[PDB]
């Protein structure tokens, strides 16, 4: 069912609407794409390469980009930053 | 694809 969002990571996702402390993966995921389109940080020929360099979104992820087809890895670095 | 279809497929 639910995870509970380091504080920083609990901050990019208030940023683009959320409201609670803990949530299911489904909405973290959810919340994260609300903010790579509202921040327009994927790359406008390859799509499911996100840029996140000098953004929040790297800090957290402790990377420079990252192909949204690697699931399994993309739940790696979210789940770096839960609680 | 675009980035939303994509991203749905993660969604998913
Ligand atoms: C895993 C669900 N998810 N994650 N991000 C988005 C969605 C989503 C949730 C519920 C219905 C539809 C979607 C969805 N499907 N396609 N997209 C992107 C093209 C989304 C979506 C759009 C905008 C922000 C977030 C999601």
């Amino acid at each position: 069912t639910l995870v509970r969002p380091k504080p920083l990571l609990l901050k990019l996702l208030k940023s683009v609407g959320a409201q609670k402390d803990t949530y299911t993966m489904k909405e973290v995921l959810f919340y994260l794409g609300q903010y790579i389109m509202t921040k327009r940080l994927y790359d406008a020929a390859q799509q499911h390469i996100v840029y996140c360099s000098n953004d929040l979104l790297g800090d957290l992820f402790g990377v420079p980009s990252f192909s949204v087809k690697e699931h399994r890895k993309i739940y790696t670095m979210i789940y770096r930053n839960l609680v | 694809l675009t980035f939303a279809e994509y991203w749905a497929q993660l969604a998913s």
